[PDB]
């Protein structure tokens, strides 16, 4: 990307925008989700409840990963 | 040392007190720090005399007291190799800023 | 018969006693000399008569000690003799009385003090004999 | 009390701004008033 | 050929890597540090480091500690009279960069400001075996000089 | 919460949390000594002045045997 | 004083078979020769040092050295650009700038931590929110040059993925404080 | 006729710049300069909140570390009132008390180094080398461990810590003993200190001595008896106290205290609850890691205590504990805000290093060096 | 140029320069001018990475970036010469050395930088360093080749600013330290042909401040050959007279006829020759620096001298001679 | 020189804890 | 014939010591942060040790009140004086516990 | 408190307070007097002055506050006189009464500037040797104004030039509501 | 062998008893020589570069096992380094040469030197 063009000068490993838009959305049961972190809640970021009302995938803000509602 | 200075009048006589201090201490001066060959003991008597009369308006006997502290501690800095001597010898229009800065 | 003060410098004195009636003598005499209402008097008078009435009652510097909890006879001269420095001294540049304005401002914060901070302890109290 | 304080004389000649810092229009709070600061 | 001067700066190199006795200007908690590379563990006697008393025969200066501003013309006087194969090491944030001091007014700005550097131990109380390896790499920075090829251009 | 910091499944109550963390094992340690156990046993005033007197009074008649010999 | 209590504390050891025992001590150094046995006791014992390039001083999983950003297990790097770090800083080596990327979610366009003026003290550790920043056990990075030693914005603290296996090991077991 | 005395051995006493006036070998004064260590501590702290000053401390003393955040984390808690539990006082005692034997077997052995014995330097320290493990193992740094904070202490031991120190207490007798052996009956050490420096107890009080300069002229004068501070009403401990006051009975005090610290360490150990960490004010202490992640109302304090601060209510205290140099005391007046305001630092060592004028005089050149072995110089707190 | 600062030290200056001899004497004071201005200094070195630690310091970190280049291999001197807008040129030597001769070390040089920096269009001042009087018949084959080397300078690329300092003084110097250490030799010094040249020494200081002041100023000194003289045009035992003023001896002076000269410098000629051996650098007696020393052209002329660039030299008594006193 | 010398002569050692060691 | 009473054998070399390395999580610990009391009931202004805290008052004293205090101060009998810090030095070798703490 | 009814009114003047260490904001003439009792007195025996903290409060007439700490060892109890002095008052030195006033006096007037009256050898103990200026004060910045010191070609010898630095980064963590 | 000139020898006076605890990619023989005695010396690692070795040669999987820090061989934590962003070791190339050597990005060695004024120019 451009922002990413900032911080890294090496544009060969790949970009963390790409690593991340290139992991595919979690699907869920309720209509808000936990992304507590990788697995371990002490580990990962704080707990940041996300809503699924869209029908498009709503990004965790902290870790960029993404949840669909999947009714 | 005591600010007997209640008045300007003794202030302005501890004044002349450090003048005679530091001008019968510029011998040493000018021996240890080697300056009887760049500086004439008239320019440097100037010098003290130049800074005496920078600082004459101080309507303020506590102030004077002040500035006569700091001179004898300049002094006794510099008579004694506390302090180097490149800065010794250191010591001893509108247009022409607009084209360097903005400031 | 005291072997020596284990503090550095206060040499044991033999004649303890003497010397302690002397000093609260002195400092009995030279305390008049300041005003009768001002708080310093009191108290000089007040302790001095009892440590120089304790003084002539016992007799060894054990007994001085024992019933005067203050220490040791030696620091007890110590503190006398600092005593009458402090009287001949308050004689001159004379601080007593209160002049009209005497503005004081007490101020007091009550905010309690968690316990486990130093706090200066009283320490042991005059039954350590 | 310039000439006595070590300061620098250039930057004494400094022209400053004797403000009162005006309240974070951001958070409704008045604990960061009247507080008076040179600038 | 130029084998023998690869072999004699390989030579000279080994010399200066193997006994390389440093004056350490141990200012404050970072000389305490040295003193624990100096100590029984981690041996500076084993590397041929001897810690120098006297900047008069040393081929280092483990500067450690805050470089005061008063102390920045005493260090520049002791590193003036080194022996001129001489390197400086920065032990600690205080020696080598401006560090927890960087804004204090008495505080130079790192000795990169006073002496000339050549290896920056890491970390503000850097570990014992860090200011170790820093002396592990002046070791390659002498090994990588070659001072004969050069004179011989 | 702080009762799901510390599960301890069941527990039926908010004490009884788990609290595991270090300290003496159960009785203390073993009685430290901290004195100065500076064992005198080596020789005595005598026997080392005895020792000395001794070799001085026989190795010195043997210098003297020695020197009868050299001679 | 000091004359009598010199008087003194020579006529405490005045009585023969004791100033026998004082004058064999001085005589023939027995103080002395306790020191040089100690001594050579340690002379001969297993000797307290570590052959260093080959092994290396024990730490601990708390242990304070190079700081290194973390990354999220699916790559995206950990640090939002809170400042929380920027702003604990005791000696502000961290200069953090933000911008919302392309993709939305925040993060630092320069994130320099300058190690030069850093005091390891982990406090960074500390104060970020989502571990973004671990010191790692590294501690071995002494640079020729200060301007290496100053660790680029997101690029050289970016290397932890490399010590993500040994600071991912240190946090698995350092979390439970 | 001056001499200008530097640095015998560097990185032992770092700065030390005295200008001797002597007298052929007698030295008629000793006029020691400071301020070729003076960072702007006194300064820089004014500018950093009470969670960033507190590592200036461990860098204040570098010998003693840990005692000098625990004087500070005193002085943010004499104005908080913020009550830490039982086991931060008696972890906070253990580390206080392991700092005491950290800066004894330096400040001994690094006396006893510039007097010439090389040895006792390099067993001491490997024995520091040993408690740098307990250091560097409760916190993450081996010198300075910013790990006393203002509420309690930074993080519990990790799970292995008091089994260790105890194996290390057992096993530290026999380092004092075998320090004592090599030092205390030499011949050649009394008569490198004995006589050396002699304080009466009238001087080294005059001169603020307090510390291990005022308990060898005799005054039994401890604030850990006098004000205690923590645990220590508690922990039961011998103050060793000198009787002549000459460098030898520091020397003697110090390898007493070297003792007594032992004690206090095992009982610290013995005695040491299962309790909380740091206050349960979560406005005064920050929250664990776990905590602010799953509770939204402790993730806004972690925020506003790793950014904001306490800001602790407005006051001056002086908190003074018993550092091993000696009274070490962090006189802070607080402004409202939530940074300090003057945090000035009453540090041994400025008081001490006075004394080298008076104790160095008609002492031989030679001696102006055990003089500022038995100070503690350490130019941190100068 | 794009400057954005208010001193140095930690200012920009829009000068990222390539000060070709920098690890010299002439060349740390120019550094030292160029970088506390703040301005970045591309210090280029040519063998052990102990020339230019000197040059670490007097730079803001990177404001000094050292540079390892051979001087007969381009690709490196483009590479040097990659981020730069200034490229001053202090590449020169006054012995012949069995590797770099004369030319090769002060013509084919000069020519050889000044040709790679016409091609890396961008340069905007090159400033090109030869000794004053180096004009063509000169006797001393330096001064010839410096003189080839200010016109191939000129020709591949005009608007090249040529500074033509006369023998410079100061510390580490080559004309003052070589005769202390020779008054070692018991106040004996050999002023060779009896005094007579008349050479107008400049303190390095001050060159250094005309070689920066030909960068600051406007597009002129743009291919102007100055001649960097300064004040009172002295000979040779004039200016000894001031040397034994610092350093405490007496003058004990001897005239040395030209013949007896250029036969104690006939060797340390064979340069060439021996080959297995690198001959010490000839510093007292060096039959080209006699050569030179036999005529003495070394005076300015009406050419440009420092008041063209607003700029007085300090003097050659006091500080700027102050570095002798270390000999006392 | 009349200086005070460091006579190395003294009490005999004994260690001097406070008194208290038993009930404060 | 040393300092080597059965005692020394207490030696440095441990070569058993640190016998679970510190990052290997054998036991898993705790750390409690708030009393078991305090996890549920989070009222604070009861616990509040910051701001709970009685106010400054400073209060202005003229001269009627300190000469109003002079008088009735009419003598300083015993216990209206400060004790006595009461410390002596005491020789004790290795009672305490027997040399065994 | 005994030490307030025995010492006369008029020494402690301004100001005394009543816990986290108990103070006598004395007036600065009254001082050394003030220092003089509380010293060689059988009922207040102090005889350590710990510390001498200078205080800068700007917003105050009298600016510094020149905090003399004492401890009592007999008594085991501190007190605080205080002061105030502003900085062209010279203040009363206790280098007399308390000996190590020396050194802690030569600091509040190096960091400050508050002189002290008869005190032998008031000289700036910390700050460098040419510094001008006083540091602890609050009008002083933190970086020092002319306080960067490099090496150059006056050889063996590091300037004092006027300072740059990155800058100091002020953060106005301070809240609202207090 | 063949290296008496170097401390390895006393590595290789080492490793008479000691076991082989895994060797890592770069060829560094890890080594324990645990039970017999001095604790601290029981945790070493053969570099498997007998000359130019140097420290920080130790990849993360092993500069944990050898520190003492865990008790995990980089045999067992190879199992929990991150596939998607891990990264193999460096070496820390501290001065050995330009493009190995790390440059901040304004260095002006470092290719693609950044300008950092914040205004856009016109
Ligand atoms: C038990 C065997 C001892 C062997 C010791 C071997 C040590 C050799 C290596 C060196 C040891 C350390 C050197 C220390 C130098 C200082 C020694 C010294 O001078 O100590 C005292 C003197 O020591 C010596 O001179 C020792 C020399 C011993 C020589 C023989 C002594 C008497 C021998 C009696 C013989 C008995 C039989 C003869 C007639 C039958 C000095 O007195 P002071 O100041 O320490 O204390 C008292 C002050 N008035
Ligand atoms: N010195 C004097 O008195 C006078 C000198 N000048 C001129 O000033 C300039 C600089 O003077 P100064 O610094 O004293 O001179 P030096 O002889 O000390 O050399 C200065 C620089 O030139 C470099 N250099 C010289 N020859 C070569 C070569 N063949 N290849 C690569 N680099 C080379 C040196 O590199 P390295 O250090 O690696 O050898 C060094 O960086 C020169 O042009 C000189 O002739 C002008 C007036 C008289
Ligand atoms: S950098 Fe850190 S460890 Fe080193 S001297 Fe400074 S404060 Fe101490
Ligand atoms: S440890 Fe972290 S917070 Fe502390 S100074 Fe270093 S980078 Fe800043
Ligand atoms: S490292 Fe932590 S504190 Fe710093 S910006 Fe990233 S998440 Fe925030
Ligand atoms: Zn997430």
């Amino acid at each position: 990307g451009n922002h990413t063009a900032k911080w890294m000068q090496d544009r060969s490993k790949k970009s963390p925008m790409e690593l991340i838009s290139e992991v595919p959305p979690i699907k869920v049961d309720g209509r808000i989700v936990a992304c507590e972190g990788d697995t371990n809640p002490a580990l990962g970021h704080p707990i940041e409840f996300i809503c699924l009302d869209l029908n498009e995938p709503a990004i965790c803000k902290y870790c960029g990963l993404r949840y669909v509602q999947d009714h | 040392v005591p600010p007997n200075s209640a008045n300007l009048t003794e202030a302005r006589r501890r004044v002349f007190d450090f003048f005679r201090a530091a001008c019968r201490s510029i011998p040493t001066i000018m021996d240890i720090y080697n300056l009887q060959d760049v500086v004439a003991p008239s320019q440097l008597r100037y010098a003290i005399s130049a800074q005496i009369r920078n600082n004459a308006h101080i309507t303020d006997p506590k102030v004077i007291d002040l500035l006569i502290f700091k001179g004898m501690e300049e002094l006794t800095d510099i008579v004694d190799h506390a302090k180097q001597r490149h800065h010794i010898i250191g010591q001893y229009d509108f247009l022409k800023n607009f084209y360097t800065s903005n400031y | 018969v005291k072997q020596t003060t284990g503090i550095v410098g206060l040499d044991v004195v033999p004649n303890a006693r003497a010397v302690l009636i002397d000093l609260y003598s002195k400092t009995l005499k030279e305390i008049q000399a300041v005003p009768e209402d001002e708080g310093y008097r009191k108290a000089v008078e007040s302790f001095t008569r009892q440590r120089l009435n304790v003084c002539k009652e016992e007799e060894d510097w054990e007994m001085i000690e024992k019933r005067l909890g203050c220490g040791q006879v030696e620091e007890l001269i110590e503190e006398a003799r600092d005593e009458l420095t402090l009287i001949g001294k308050m004689i001159e540049w004379d601080p007593w009385g209160v002049p009209d304005d005497y503005e004081c401002e007490v101020i007091e914060n009550d905010a309690p003090i968690p316990k486990h901070v130093p706090q200066h302890r009283p320490g042991p109290l005059p039954e350590q004999f | 009390i310039g000439k006595v304080s070590g300061i620098p004389e250039e930057h004494l000649s400094r022209k400053v701004i004797i403000y009162s810092p005006a309240r974070t229009a951001t958070q409704s709070g008045s604990g960061k008033l009247g507080k008076w600061k040179i600038n | 050929a130029e084998f023998v001067i690869s072999k004699v700066d390989d030579l000279m190199n080994w010399a200066r890597t193997g006994s390389i006795w440093p004056m350490t200007f141990g200012l404050a908690c970072c000389a305490v540090e040295m003193m624990h590379t100096g100590a029984a563990r981690y041996d500076l006697d084993r590397f041929g480091i001897i810690f120098r008393p006297s900047p008069r025969q040393s081929d280092c200066m483990i500067v450690a500690g805050t470089l005061t501003n008063k102390m920045a013309p005493a260090l520049r006087k002791v590193y003036d009279q080194m022996p001129e194969p001489r390197w400086v090491i920065s032990m600690g944030s205080c020696a080598n960069g401006g560090g927890y001091y960087h804004y204090s007014y008495s505080v130079v700005r790192g000795c990169d400001r006073i002496v000339p550097v050549d290896i920056y131990v890491p970390g503000c109380p850097p570990t014992a075996e860090a200011l170790l390896y820093g002396l592990l790499q002046l070791q390659k920075k002498i090994n990588r000089r070659k001072d004969f090829l050069h004179w011989w251009n | 919460t702080e009762a799901m910091i510390r599960n301890k499944p069941g527990m039926a109550s908010v004490k009884d949390m788990p609290l595991l963390q270090d300290g003496p094992p159960p009785g203390g340690f073993a009685p430290v000594r901290y004195a100065r156990r500076i064992s005198n046993t080596g020789p005595s005033a005598m026997a080392m002045f005895l020792a000395v007197s001794g070799a001085f009074a026989w190795g010195m008649y043997q210098v003297g045997q020695g020197n009868k010999i050299r001679r | 004083d000091d004359e009598e209590a010199e008087q003194l504390a020579k006529e405490i050891s005045k009585d023969w078979s004791t100033v026998f025992e004082r004058s064999m001590n001085t005589l023939f150094l027995t103080e002395m020769v306790r020191g040089l046995s100690l001594t050579l006791k340690y002379f001969f014992d297993p000797k307290v040092t570590i052959n260093y390039p080959f092994e290396k001083g024990p730490l601990s999983p708390r242990f304070r050295g190079e700081h290194a950003l973390r990354r999220y297990p699916t790559g995206e790097e950990r640090c939002i650009a809170c400042k929380l770090c920027e702003a604990v800083c005791p000696a502000q080596a961290i200069t953090i700038e933000a911008e919302e990327r392309e993709d939305g979610s925040r993060r630092t366009t320069r994130y320099d931590i300058d190690m030069t003026k850093c005091i390891y003290c982990g406090f960074c550790q500390e104060a970020c929110p989502v571990d973004a920043i671990v010191e790692g056990p590294n501690f071995e990075f002494a640079t020729e040059t200060h301007e290496e030693l100053l660790y680029d914005k997101e690029k050289l603290l970016e290397n932890g993925d490399r010590w993500e296996t040994e600071i991912a090991e240190n946090l698995r077991s350092e979390s439970l404080y | 006729f001056t001499l200008n005395f530097g640095p015998q051995h560097p990185a032992a006493h770092g700065v030390l710049r005295l200008v001797l006036e002597m007298n052929g070998e007698v030295v008629e004064r000793a006029e020691p300069h400071i301020g070729l260590l003076h960072r702007g501590t006194e300064k820089l702290i004014e500018y950093k909140t009470y969670l960033q000053a507190l590592p200036y401390f461990d860098r204040s003393d570098y010998v003693s570390m840990m005692a000098q955040e625990h004087a500070y984390s005193l002085a943010v808690e004499k104005l908080l009132n913020c009550e830490v539990p039982l086991r931060a006082q008696y972890i906070r005692v253990l580390f206080c008390e392991i700092t005491r034997i950290l800066n004894h077997l330096l400040a001994l052995t690094t006396h006893a180094m510039d007097v010439g014995a090389l040895t006792p330097f390099l067993w001491a320290f490997e024995e520091r080398e040993k408690l740098l493990e307990f250091y560097e193992r409760v916190s993450g740094a081996r010198m300075h461990a910013s790990f006393i904070r203002p509420g309690g202490v930074a993080q519990d031991l990790p799970l292995g810590l008091c089994r260790d120190i105890d194996s290390f207490t057992q096993q530290f007798a026999s380092r004092i003993d075998e320090l004592e052996e090599m030092l205390t009956g030499n011949r050649i050490w009394k008569q490198r200190l004995v006589d050396i420096g002699t304080v009466t107890a009238q001087q080294a009080k005059d001169w603020g001595f307090s510390g291990v300069m005022l308990r060898g002229p005799g005054v039994c004068w401890d604030l850990r008896r006098a004000a205690p501070y923590d645990v220590y009403d508690q922990l039961d401990f011998d103050v060793p106290v000198g009787t002549r006051g000459d460098c030898y009975d520091r020397y003697c005090i110090r390898i007493e205290e070297m003792r007594q610290s032992l004690r206090i360490i095992v009982q610290c150990l013995n005695q040491m609850p299962s309790g909380m960490i740091k206050a349960d004010d979560r406005k005064l202490c920050p929250p664990s890691r776990c905590r602010m992640k799953l509770s939204m109302e402790s993730s806004i304090h972690h925020f506003e205590l790793y950014t904001e601060g306490f800001s602790v209510p407005a006051s001056s205290t002086y908190t003074a504990v018993e550092a091993p140099k000696g009274e070490f005391g962090v006189f802070l007046v607080s402004n409202g805000s939530n940074r300090p305001y003057r945090c000035k630092i009453r540090a041994p060592g400025f008081a001490h290093l006075q004394g080298l004028d008076f104790m160095s005089k008609h002492h031989m050149l030679a001696d102006v060096v055990t003089i500022i072995g038995t100070q503690d110089i350490v130019f941190g707190e100068v | 140029l794009a400057r954005k600062g208010t001193g140095g030290r930690s200012s920009v200056s829009g000068i990222v320069a390539t000060v070709f001899g920098a690890t010299g004497f002439l060349g740390r004071y120019l550094v030292q001018q160029l970088a506390k201005m703040g301005s970045q200094v591309l210090v280029p070195f040519r063998g052990s990475e102990d020339s230019p630690r000197h040059l670490k310091l007097m730079g803001d970190l990177g404001q000094v970036v050292p540079m390892k280049f051979d001087p007969r291999d381009e690709d490196s001197i483009k590479a040097v010469m990659a981020k730069a807008n200034v490229v001053i040129n202090l590449i020169g030597r006054e012995y012949e050395t069995r590797n770099f001769s004369f030319e090769d070390a002060n013509h084919h040089i000069a020519e050889k930088l000044a040709l790679v920096a016409k091609e890396h269009g961008g340069i905007m001042r090159y400033i090109q360093v030869s000794c004053l009087g180096a004009s063509v018949s000169s006797p001393s084959r330096m001064l010839r080749a410096k003189a080839a080397a200010e016109e191939a300078v000129l020709n591949a690329l005009p608007e090249a600013t040529i500074m033509r300092p006369a023998t410079m003084i100061g510390t580490e110097d080559r004309i003052l330290n070589p005769w202390s250490m020779f008054v070692k030799k018991y106040g004996f010094l050999p002023l060779i042909g009896g005094g007579t040249t008349k050479f107008q020494p400049v303190y390095v200081v001050d060159v250094a401040a005309a070689i920066v002041a030909a960068l600051k100023d406007d597009g002129s000194s743009m291919g102007k050959t100055y001649e960097l003289g300064g004040p009172d045009v002295f000979t040779t035992h004039e200016l000894a007279e001031i040397m034994y003023d610092m350093i405490r001896e007496w003058p004990r002076y001897v005239k040395l006829p030209f013949p007896i000269a250029k036969a104690m410098a006939a060797p340390r000629d064979f340069m060439v020759n021996k080959v297995p051996f690198p001959l010490p650098s000839p510093q007292i007696f060096n039959l080209d620096q006699i050569n030179a020393l036999t005529t003495d052209t070394l005076v300015s002329d009406n050419a440009l001298k420092f008041q063209d660039l607003d700029l007085v030299p300090h003097k050659l008594k006091g500080y700027p001679v102050e570095f002798l006193i270390q000999y006392r | 020189a009349a200086a005070a010398a460091a006579a190395a002569a003294a009490a005999a050692a004994a260690a001097a804890a406070a008194a208290a060691a038993a009930a404060a | 014939p040393c300092a080597h009473p059965e005692y020394l054998e207490a030696v440095p070399k441990a070569t058993e010591y640190r016998l679970r390395c510190p990052a290997t999580i054998d036991e898993e610990a705790i750390v409690p942060s708030s009393d078991p009391e305090t996890v549920y009931n989070i009222v604070y202004h009861g616990r509040d040790q910051r701001r709970n805290r009685p106010p400054i008052r400073r209060y202005v004293l003229t001269k009627d009140n300190v000469v109003q205090m002079m008088n009735e101060k009419k003598s300083f009998d015993v216990s209206d004086f400060p004790k006595v810090y009461l410390t002596t030095v005491e020789e004790d070798l290795d009672t305490r516990g027997g040399g065994y703490e | 408190k005994y030490s307030w009814e025995t010492l006369p009114k008029k020494w402690v003047k301004k100001m005394e307070r009543s816990e986290h260490g108990n103070r006598f904001d004395t007036n600065t003439d009254y001082l050394f007097q003030l220092l003089c009792f509380l010293k060689l007195h059988t009922y207040t025996r102090v005889q350590v002055l710990i510390d001498i903290c200078g205080v800068d409060y700007p917003s105050r007439k009298r600016r510094f506050e020149v905090v003399y700490n004492l401890l009592s060892t007999r008594y085991n109890s501190r007190i605080r006189v205080q002061t105030s002095a502003d900085e062209v008052t010279r203040i009363s030195s206790v280098v007399s009464l308390f000996p190590s006033a020396g050194w802690w006096e030569r600091e509040v007037w190096d960091m400050f500037g508050v002189s002290f009256i008869n005190h032998p050898d008031l000289r700036r103990i910390l700050t460098d040797y040419g510094f001008e200026g006083h540091p602890l004060r609050k009008d002083f910045p933190l970086s020092g104004y002319v306080q960067v010191r490099y090496d150059d070609p006056e050889k063996r010898v590091v300037s004092e030039p006027i300072e740059m630095t990155q800058e100091f980064r002020y953060f106005d963590f301070a809240s609202p509501w207090e | 062998r063949c290296l008496p000139d170097g401390n390895l020898l006393q590595t290789k006076i080492h490793n008479i008893g000691a076991t082989l605890v895994g060797v890592d990619k770069f060829g560094n023989k890890y080594y324990q020589k645990l039970g017999d005695t001095q604790y601290g010396r029981h945790r070493w690692v053969e570099y498997a570069s007998k000359d130019r070795y140097n420290a920080s040669q130790v990849p993360a999987e092993w500069h944990g096992w050898l520190h003492f820090i865990t008790d995990h061989t980089g045999d067992e934590l190879l199992s929990l380094k991150p596939k998607r962003y891990g990264l193999e070791h460096k070496e820390n190339f501290s001065g050995e040469g330009d493009a190995y050597i790390y440059h901040s990005k304004g260095h002006t060695l470092n290719p693609g030197q950044k300008n950092w004024t914040r205004y856009q120019s016109w």
